[PDB]
């Protein structure tokens, strides 16, 4: 009696290192990597709806500067905005900045609608040679200058517009900072200005800055911009003793909020990917990524190790 | 491993063995052979898999959140978001590192389980017709041909039919 039957188990020449609770180099038959250190040197347009704004932050396309049209109308889950954006336009300051360029990115789209307001002996349309679209003295789009009576006379403005519609509004208006006394005597009146935005529950004023700036654009003035929004059943006043840069309406607000911004200079492409990065798109079954903590869509969670080894396998004990 | 089988009492693997991730070796008097264990082939792959599915998919679907990179410091705000960031990431680290050393452990030790079980299963089979060797091979003590090798490996092998020759060759 001497037939002998072995049970064993399969091996390879060589496997995979991988970590266990006891041990941090084991080696097993067959390993899957669950990090993805590689992206693309792209951006996917699908499946989400990439809005590229080329030359324009998402700021100077809601302002209406020069070379931002193709930003209107434009619908977006995820706007991509160049770090060489260009300042186009007499220049600026948003108080709070940040804040606004939040509450645009997330609202998903630039639906502009066109209201106008009866200013009084007050003229329109002021534009300015640091802000010129092809080859002609302008402004921002979306927004009018208001400046002297030929007879100089300004009286105090009060308009108002309510909100009966079922979207809440978003303005955006600015005011001017003149660099003397004079120039603002000159552009008009009064000394100081002074404009007072008022809703039903809040009540906005700013009085213009009057001194030497640094030349950036070439003048030492400048323009300050605020924004209101005004929800179905709210009003909006504009109050000036001078100064408004007055709005050419409001904007369109999502009742739900689910876009973004993502601010890279990675160029557009043709491939498909729900997941976005700084450094490109991710296309990847993985569950985790060690390629930026930047990240937009459908995408596996940011971890720091450049490696993590899944055993699919049984230890690897070869010969 | 637990049981002690892989890394243990087989002292390695084999590699001619292609078609499956266990098997059996036989010698007899007309030669020798190596098949797979299809069941306990699928029991591992069955279950290393789920633990794939249950990983590659869940739900990380964000869009609007908080910026993450900073020209300038501008103090209070500008700490709290970074430190809420660097927080998050460190505790996503964490669950990566630990998920993967867990799942790791129980793989191995799922496999090695598999392994004893085949084992088993053919120790339960020969009743008292074979010897454990110690090396997972067992000794038979009957002539065994290939049809009664393949018995063996497909569950149909009848102990009564080699008992008388089985004991008398064991115990004398
Ligand atoms: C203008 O202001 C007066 C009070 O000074 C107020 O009663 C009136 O409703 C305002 N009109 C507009 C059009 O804003
Ligand atoms: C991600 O991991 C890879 C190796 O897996 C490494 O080469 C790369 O530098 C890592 N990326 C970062 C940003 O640390």
């Amino acid at each position: 009696g001497n037939p002998v039957i072995c049970m064993g188990h399969h091996a390879v020449a060589n496997g995979t290192m991988v970590k266990t609770l006891a041990d941090d180099q084991v080696e097993v038959v067959t390993a899957q990597e669950l990090v993805e250190s590689q992206n693309l040197p792209e951006l996917c347009p699908s499946p989400l709806r990439l809005v590229d704004g080329q030359t324009c932050d998402i700021i100077n396309g809601a302002l209406g500067s020069p070379g931002c049209d193709h930003l209107n109308g434009a619908e977006w889950d995820v706007f991509i905005e160049r770090p060489n954006a260009v300042d186009t336009c007499y220049p600026f300051d948003v108080p709070e900045y940040q804040s606004l360029r939040s509450i645009l990115a997330n609202n998903g789209k630039f639906e502009f609608i066109a209201e106008e307001f009866q200013w009084n002996t007050v003229k329109q349309n002021g534009k300015s040679g640091a802000c010129k679209r092809a080859n002609v003295n302008d402004f921002f789009n979306r927004l009018n200058w208001l400046v002297k009576s030929d007879g100089n006379a300004y009286p105090l403005q009060n308009l108002t517009k309510i909100n009966n519609g079922d979207y809440a509004r978003l303005y955006i208006w600015g005011v001017h900072h003149p660099s003397t006394d004079t120039e603002q005597t000159n552009l008009y009146k009064n000394n100081p200005g002074g404009v007072t935005v008022s809703t039903k529950t809040s009540q906005t004023s700013v009085v213009p800055n009057i001194g030497s700036r640094p030349l950036v654009r070439g003048l030492s003035s400048r323009v300050s911009f605020y924004w209101t929004i005004v929800e179905p059943g709210d009003l909006i006043v504009f109050n000036t003793i001078g100064n408004l840069i007055a709005p050419r309406g409001h904007y369109k607000l999502n009742n739900q909020k689910k876009s973004t911004i993502l601010n890279t200079a990675i160029p557009i492409g043709s491939c498909v990917s729900k997941c976005h990065t700084d450094k490109g798109s991710l296309s990847t079954t993985k569950p985790f990524q060690n390629i930026s903590r930047i990240a937009v869509g459908d995408c596996p969670r940011y971890v720091k190790q450049g490696s993590l080894k899944l055993a699919t396998g049984m230890r690897n004990i070869p010969e | 491993g637990l049981f002690g089988a892989i890394a243990g009492f087989i002292e390695n693997g084999w590699q001619g063995l292609i078609d499956g991730w266990y098997g059996f070796r036989h010698q007899n008097a007309e030669g020798t052979g190596t098949a797979a264990d299809l069941k306990s082939t699928q029991a591992a792959i069955d279950q290393i898999n789920g633990k794939l599915n249950r990983l590659i998919e869940k739900t990380n679907d964000k869009y609007h959140q908080i910026e993450k990179e900073f020209e300038q410091v501008e103090g209070r705000i500008q700490d709290l978001e970074k430190y809420v960031e660097d927080t998050k990431i460190d505790l996503w680290s964490y669950n990566a590192e630990l998920l993967v050393a867990l799942e790791n452990q129980h793989t191995i030790d799922v496999t090695d389980s598999e392994m004893n079980k085949l084992f088993e299963r053919v120790r339960r089979q020969l009743r008292e017709n074979a010897e454990d060797k110690g090396n997972g091979c067992f000794e038979i003590f009957h002539k065994c041909d290939n049809n009664c090798i393949e018995s063996i490996r497909n569950g149909t092998y009848d102990h009564d039919i080699y008992r008388d020759e089985a004991i008398n060759n064991r115990f004398q």
